[PDB]
């Protein structure tokens, strides 16, 4: 999947995935954009193994 | 094919054979008859 | 993304669905939903008795003796084209003492694979013709109405009552086998008691529109002829 | 993420206000609320019985084959529209009784998707094409009331009754399958025992509302007409 | 590790998937699958009874000295093919005593592995070695109906009732023998509550399946045939 | 790599599979399991009660005397080869008394190793020979049902009736020894659960196939020749 | 007289059977 998270209005992203090995991209290609990044906090659960 | 259903078939039993008695008293039948031909 | 369908209907978009709910992609858990969705139904139809799947057959009675369906789960009313009749079941050790000892009550049972009428009826079956004409019923009939047991689907576009009326049960018992398969234990617990609920819910339906509407008391007086 | 006004009136507000009181909304996740909304209507009208989703019809009878209409769910007051007549149901084994063995009294079953009746009733209804003719509905004409399954949304425009009366009843029955759908506990339990106590207030007040004008004494009835 | 196709209806495809249900797969381990299903068939055999595992036969009385069939487990209806007839099954003292003090009824009892009769019946059957012939049966043949004990598998295409009708029931069956052999417990006792489950599923079915048409009321029953 | 195979059906093969399902493959504990099914097969056969384990055989009445085979452990239907005349047991104070103030019942006791008959019955044993001739009973014959203790096994190629019909049971009931040599507690527990529930299953088995196929009802009239 | 409830395709197939015997009288 794929989210915008515009500051001022969005508080956070909703992904939905399961799989084990987990992996985040962060992407910046707005033009009129000088935010940043301190710290995330992912919320997640567990399933089961085979 | 049924998916539930018990009457949709009937698996079969090990084996419809008799015990050895009744095979034995078969054999005495058959040898007294053969005998008293024979006689 | 695999995208289903808001009217989920088909076998298809169930199985895009079972495989949404679990977010999984993968061919060790894609390739067993038909094996969760088997199991799901056949621990459904295996104790559920609903009008829908209920069935309307005429017999062939020779003499005396018949064969039940290879569809057969549970037997209720079953009477005769004409003046109604209602048959009632019995033990063998008593439609075998109707013989000895014995304005005509019908009675029937089960010897293992074979209804057994003592009165000796006869039943004929109707006009086989497939050449887009009626059946034209056959005198001296007798109908017989059971819980037929449904076909598996082995195919995408096809659908069931099920699916229209409670996709979601099927989708939760299907669930629960899957998380049995891995080893989840709290989402086994949470589809097994969704499912069933919705299954009490449904008997409770098919409670609530049986003989209600009308009082309990002034008990019936179905003596006799002599008054 | 999206907005919405004070009302939730209608399936395209609903479907919004759904994703707004659950955070959990994105293109995964509000592509399904249709689905859940499905899940959660089936739940309510399961057991769900009051006035507004009942209905009345005439019945075509023709002695016997008389059959169930499809959104048949549970039978009220079945009767006529001459002086007067209340049925009683009863079960196949009576009526097969009464065909034999013996008309003030009229009883029925129910015979698969059929509506047997003992007597041979003669009942008038127009053929299917029919065109308007509302007929001036004629004499043994009997007038059945039942509760009929409600028409599930299918246009953001389509209301219904529930949304009118009672939205937030919806709304937590279909979040308690989103939460359902990501790994989610104490919202479902919350919004199951809000539902459930929505549902309990509701139906309360439906057996409030019925014989609520006055009190009851049986006066002794002992059959006073009995000449006839 | 390896596949198998959505419906599980032979040996073969069973013994894959429950080294799929189970990651637990290798050699030392694959090669006892085939004693772990021979267990669970035998732990469901034991008690489970329903009509697909019954079997009718003929039998040979001799007056007396009649055996058991190996295959004997439980004894469902016993009776004839002629004017019909039920037999009751009474203990080894009630028949010694009837020989001496001293023909409607007829008894029967087990004398280890016979079936006594106290009158000196004269069943006829076709010996061991018969080639076909039917022999269209002769009177005085006594039909039994029982529970014959299945076959156990021997080759990957044998298959049976049980694989077309419940295959989790073996599968859970089984894999409590498998996480046995291997050191699991949670996964025993899962599979074993599921495997109850459904066995408890099945009879309850079977259950509700005979007497199913119609209530019952005794007739006040008081012999109204005395004269004879 | 001890293999087995898939019927298990000897000694040798069971002793490897014991040794199989307990991984440990040293002589201080492979030397032993000779010793642990031993064991089991002692707890089972001490209160197994079936018929596969019974034996018919005919006494040798001299004087209102006999002696128990040294295969005894319980009795059950007695009678003779014709007219049956079942017997039934009583105690020493009734037989004894029997004599002292005594259509015809009988009645047998066990005075220790011996059983008495009041009546003095006489019995004969058959025809010896082992020249592949039948054994020719003999007039005036008493006919004994008892659970016979089997033999040890005492060889690989030996089998009996149980390692075909339950040998789970003697599996898990020698393990369980087996882990109470090595201190293992939970294997103990689990293998004994089992093999309770397994020897349960076997005598609720045996229970369904006795006097069931009938009513209850009716108490017999087996009251006398005087009407 | 009283029939048996069939499925719905076969009442459908039953309605179609009222049509060639009118297509003929209108010819």
């Amino acid at each position: 999947t794929s989210k915008t998270y515009t500051i001022g209005v969005d508080r956070h992203v909703s992904v939905r995935l399961n799989h084990p090995y987990l992996f985040y991209n962060v992407i910046d290609n707005d033009v009129n954009s000088n935010a940043a990044i301190n710290g995330l906090t992912i919320e997640f659960a567990v399933g089961g193994r085979r | 094919v049924n998916n539930v259903g018990q009457f949709g078939a009937t698996e079969g039993s090990i084996g419809a054979y008799k015990q050895a008695a009744e095979y034995a008293a078969d054999s005495k039948y058959w040898a007294l008859l053969a005998e008293s031909k024979f006689g | 993304m695999p995208d289903v369908q808001y009217p989920i209907n088909t076998y298809g978009w169930l199985k895009k669905a079972v495989a949404l709910w679990a977010d999984r992609d993968d061919d060790e858990f894609v390739n067993q939903i038909p094996n969760f969705i088997n199991f799901a139904e056949k621990e459904i139809y295996r104790n559920l008795r609903i009008p829908p799947l209920e069935k309307e057959v005429y017999l062939d009675i020779k003499d005396g003796v018949a064969y039940i369906p290879p569809d057969y789960l549970e037997a209720q009313w079953m009477m005769r084209a004409k003046d109604g009749t209602i048959f009632q079941v019995t033990s063998p050790e008593e439609i075998s003492y109707r013989r000895q000892h014995g304005n005509q009550p019908v009675n029937f049972a089960r010897f293992g694979s074979r209804f057994i009428f003592y009165p000796s009826i006869e039943a004929d079956t109707p006009y086989y013709p497939d050449d887009g004409s009626p059946l034209i019923p056959a005198e001296n009939s007798v109908i017989l109405s059971y819980y037929a047991d449904p076909p598996e689907f082995h195919e995408d576009t096809d659908t069931s009552t099920i699916l229209t009326i409670a996709p979601e049960l099927l989708l939760y018992f299907t669930l629960r086998h899957a998380c049995l398969f891995v080893q989840d234990d709290n989402g086994v617990q949470k589809w097994s008691a969704l499912g069933k609920a919705i299954l009490d819910e449904m008997v409770e339906q098919n409670k609530k529109q049986e003989y209600s509407g009308s009082p309990i008391a002034i008990p019936n007086n179905m003596t006799r002829l002599q008054s």
